[PDB]
């Protein structure tokens, strides 16, 4: 009491108003979750591809088309001229 | 099968030793000296707006 | 020693240095040119991008001369890593699973972001939008995930 | 409310963990609490007298998901996400030894309170492990095809109740290494498996927010169910919520994702209690084993509540 | 399509000090100090570029990102980046509305105006009126104003107070007004003059006052009509006689001669006694 | 009042004054560099 | 020497935070290796 089942089961008597929130715009409470839970749910919403059922080989295939759309990375043993290493600073063609 | 893969990935992400604080932690590394050289040369006499 | 010695206290580099010395001075002159690049037309953080790019290029040249082609000796490799001709920690990340194409070390420093993330350039390109040419504010990286 | 039990306060906090508390237990005497958490430590508290933290165990490289007192009350048992088990001396505070061989995260673990002493370690490589608490190597391991999140050992000491992600409570024989029967009815992953103090009923809470009591007696009908209980919702976190039986077996308590502990009557089915007070998913809800109306809740707001039932 | 045209070459665009109006350049405030205060504001110079929307428009690295603001320097005609700019390089349309904290270029709007009334503006007045002066006083002011104050947006009303060389251009969109103010400032109309395109104050003409007050009232009425259900508002005005009859018959609830109050009848909620919503 | 109420009020008032002493000591001599890299996140359940 | 030894202070020292390590914890300070002459020129220009 007042945490028992029969206390939570009883309703509030009387009629209802024909015409609360912690902050001015809604109700906000402090909560405790793991970091991984928030990161995984934010990732599921954020990543374009959150869901859409996909195994490893066709994901590697999509990676392969995305990689061949990009410019040539270059050769790291070529220090000057055409074929010089550009690397992660290679832009995507559009 | 896909539920098993998702559960294994989620539990490895959550409880792995590599993510003790939620993220992968690395050591504070040394920058190339030319980065500081360029910063100090660029800001100069602090006369540009 | 990275500290300069005059002429008579300098020790000679290990054997095989003179074969790659021209490319090493190519990288050195590229970095010296990157020191004198106008900042008047670009954002401030964009003024420092070519230095990280050239450091990556020189470290990658040393790394794939020793590990892929094996055209330099181990003693020469350790002398190059010890005398500032390659970044040893970036190379150390390059030998790891998933960091083989990492642009720079500052893009995996998770303790120094707002929400303890890596850089957005660490993300595989498939999970990013189309027509999204991201360009890292740390170094100008356009995506350095291993699958990219 | 007047005073019901022999506590310093009718309800009181225990805090000091810097991570999510995943498992909390009781002494068989009922005077000591041992809690393992996300922060890779174990905190040992004294319930009666002055409520004092008296011990910390620091040996595990990852989160401690389980810990179980022995039959006497001097040995502690830790299952941990560093892919290990551990036996701890709670006199010197040192670790006795580590149990090695599981290839994934151990989710569950149980010791035999009657008969010979064994360790029951279910782990995400689909493996139950039967361990002797004197050798660092496993006595045996039963391999399955699905990760196992809840195990329990029987009164007879030869039956293993294993729940996992295959939505079935499997009953295995140790000496045969084979399932003697499967028990269906759940449709999300089983998080706890507790045998009644008399050993006549089985409790199983799962991730569908339904707690099922099952008839476990050997001469039972084809459907070994008993009853289903609702009112303990699982929130956003997919934690391994673990429930418990009261000593008389009349009441069952299951933590909820709302910060509440939902207590039902095992025979009637009424919602006897919905106890708030936590700002996170209540990972464990335990009853005092020494005939006391005391409930301990451990929750991922890094805290435990010790309360009395009035 | 068409990429964004680079307006001025980067060789002519630098970041240099202002012309020397003193002896010591203050580097904290970046302003010349010394000399005489007779110089002070001196004069308003002629800007280094105008805009052709048909020629300079295109796509940048901003059409791919939703919510990108327009470019201040594309509006000023001196943006050299072209397609590599992070902001939009097109004209603001009629659906380019912005919240009352930023302009169309993303600069923060202020509480009150500045006394020399220019800059970003204030959010305490939905000001779509731009004040232009310093026009070479001729007889054909109106035609050249209507020709040149027309490529920046859609225009409600231009009142040319001729003889004074002053006009007040009211666009239908606030973003278009800000674009026109940042585009025509220090430009030339037909001869070599510097236009003082500033933020207009309030037209003291009572006709303009009641026009603005009314327009504010139907803007708020549009918002309220969006908020309320269609049957509710249709009973609220009561211009439709059938809606009036619906109000008389529906607001009885058994008891005759009630005519239920608007607090009870026009109420929204789960426990209200109405068709609700 | 008996020793129980007296000591309870003593505990409450000395906790409040200890918080005030901590604030005054923070204000009196700042700790040279005012940074804190133990930036632990706070999670909020917000129902609009 | 004698005054240094006579006034030889050794009271309790509490938890001391290092300035350079606390600055190194933040993102606003990086670390590198340069010639001491370059560092001295940088320090003199910065102070100016
Ligand atoms: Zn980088
Ligand atoms: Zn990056
Ligand atoms: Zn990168």
């Amino acid at each position: 009491v007042p945490y028992t089942g029969e206390n939570l089961a009883r309703p509030s008597y009387g009629p209802a108003n024909p015409f609360k929130n912690n902050v001015l715009t809604g109700h906000a409470e402090e909560m405790y979750i793991s970091e991984a839970t928030f990161r995984a749910k934010h990732r599921a919403v954020e990543a374009v591809g959150g869901g859409v059922m996909r195994s490893n080989r066709e994901m590697k295939e999509v990676n392969k088309r995305l990689r061949e759309m990009r410019e040539d990375k270059g050769s790291a043993t070529i220090a000057d001229g055409e074929g010089a290493y550009i690397g992660p600073w290679a832009r995507y063609k559009r | 099968a896909q539920k098993k893969k998702e559960w294994l990935r989620m539990q490895r992400n959550r409880f792995g030793e590599k993510r003790k604080g939620g993220f992968v932690e690395t050591q504070k590394a040394d920058m190339p000296p030319e980065h500081l050289r360029k910063i100090v040369k660029d800001i100069g006499d602090v006369s540009q707006k | 020693m990275p500290a300069i010695r005059p002429a008579s206290k300098r020790k000679p580099p290990p054997d095989g240095f003179s074969d790659i010395e021209e490319d090493l001075l190519i990288f050195a002159n590229k970095m010296k040119d990157a020191q004198n690049t106008p900042t008047d037309n670009i954002p401030k953080h964009q003024a420092q991008w070519p230095i990280f790019q050239i450091a990556h290029q020189r470290s990658r040249y040393v790394y794939e001369l020793y590990y892929q082609k094996q055209a330099i000796s181990k003693q020469l490799y350790d002398w190059l890593l010890k005398n500032g001709y390659a970044d040893a920690m970036l190379i150390a990340k390059w030998k790891k699973q998933g960091y083989e194409k990492l642009c720079c070390l500052r893009c995996i420093q998770t303790k120094e972001t707002n929400f303890n993330s890596t850089c957005i350039c660490r993300v595989p390109r498939a999970q990013l939008k189309e027509d999204q040419d991201i360009q890292c504010v740390n170094c100008g990286c356009r995506g350095c995930a291993s699958t990219d | 409310t007047p005073r019901t039990s022999n506590l310093k306060a009718p309800l009181m906090e225990l805090s000091g963990h810097t991570g999510e508390i995943f498992t909390a237990k009781f002494d068989p005497t009922g005077t000591l609490i041992a809690s393992g958490s996300m922060d890779r430590t174990i905190m040992l508290w004294r319930v009666y007298g002055d409520c004092e933290n008296y011990g910390v165990l620091n040996g595990h490289k990852a989160a401690i998901l389980d810990l179980q007192w022995s039959r006497d009350g001097d040995i502690l048992f830790s299952a941990s996400a560093d892919m290990h088990l551990a036996s701890w001396d709670l006199t010197t505070g040192q670790r006795i030894r580590r149990y090695i061989g599981h290839e994934e995260i151990i989710n569950a673990m149980d010791v035999t309170q009657r008969g010979e002493e064994l360790l029951i370690s279910g782990s995400d490589d689909g493996t139950i492990g039967i361990w002797d608490p004197r050798t660092k190597n496993a006595v045996d391991y039963i391999e399955t095809d699905f990760p196992i999140t809840a195990v329990a050992v029987s009164e007879a000491g030869n039956e293993i109740y294993s729940g996992g992600i295959d939505n079935d409570i499997k009953v295995w024989d140790i000496r045969k290494k084979a399932v003697v029967h499967t028990m269906l009815g759940h449709n999300d992953t089983i998080t706890t498996l507790r045998v009644s103090p008399d050993g006549q009923q089985l409790l199983s809470y799962a991730m569908d927010s339904t707690a099922r009591t099952w008839d476990i007696r050997p001469f039972a009908p084809t459907d070994r169910h008993i009853r289903t209980f609702d009112g303990a919702p699982l929130g956003l976190e997919k934690n391994l919520i673990r429930g418990s039986w009261s000593k008389d077996g009349k009441k069952i308590a299951v933590g909820a994702g709302d910060g509440t502990v939902v207590i039902w009557g095992s025979d009637t089915g009424k919602l006897l209690y919905k106890l708030p007070g936590h700002k996170g998913t209540v990972n464990c809800a335990e009853f005092a084993p020494d005939g006391a109306p005391i409930i301990l809740s451990a929750s991922s707001d890094r805290t435990m509540l010790l309360g009395e039932l009035i | 399509r068409r990429p964004a045209r680079p307006q001025i070459d980067p060789a002519l665009v630098k970041s240099e000090r202002p012309p020397q109006t003193g002896t010591v350049f203050n580097i904290w405030y970046n302003k010349w100090s010394g000399g005489d205060r007779e110089d002070k504001y001196l004069s308003q110079t002629h800007a280094k570029g105008r805009c052709n929307i048909a020629r300079d428009s295109g796509y940048t690295r901003a059409d791919s990102r939703p919510g990108s603001y327009f470019c201040l320097y594309f509006a000023r005609g001196i943006c050299p980046k072209g397609q590599d700019c992070d902001y939009l390089h097109r004209l603001p349309t009629i659906h380019d509305i912005f919240n009352p904290n930023v302009d169309c270029f993303g600069r923060d709007k202020f509480a009150d105006y500045r006394d020399d009334m220019g800059g970003v503006g204030s959010f305490n007045r939905q000001n779509r009126t731009i004040y232009v002066g310093r026009i070479h006083v001729t007889d054909d002011i109106e035609e050249i104003v209507a020709r040149h104050f027309a490529e920046w947006g859609q225009i409600e009303r231009i009142r040319v107070l001729n003889n004074r060389g002053v006009a007040f251009i009211t666009y239908t969109n606030e973003a278009n007004a800000q674009f026109a103010k940042e585009a025509m400032a220090h430009q030339s109309l037909d001869h070599n003059e510097i236009l003082n395109v500033r933020w207009a104050t309030a037209d003291p003409n009572p006709l303009a006052q009641k026009r603005e007050q009314r327009r504010i009232e139907e803007q708020a009425a549009e918002a309220i009509r969006r908020a309320l259900p269609a049957e509710f508002v249709a009973e609220i005005e009561g211009k439709d006689p059938e809606a009036r009859k619906r109000r008389k018959l529906e607001s009885s609830y058994g008891l005759e001669g009630y005519e239920a109050p608007d607090a009870v009848h026009f109420a929204r909620g789960p426990n209200a006694v109405n068709p609700r919503g | 009042p008996s020793k129980e109420e007296v000591e309870a009020t003593a505990e409450r008032t000395k906790n409040a004054l200890a918080a005030l002493v901590s604030g005054a000591l923070a204000a009196q001599k700042p700790k040279n560099v005012q940074v804190n890299t133990k930036r632990e996140a706070t999670f909020v359940k917000y129902t609009p | 020497y004698v005054l240094n030894e006579l006034h030889r202070k050794r009271p309790k020292s509490m938890q001391k935070q290092s300035l350079l390590r606390t600055l190194k914890q933040t993102k606003f300070f990086q670390q590198t290796t340069i010639d001491w002459v370059e560092a001295g020129l940088q320090v003199c220009r910065q102070g100016f």
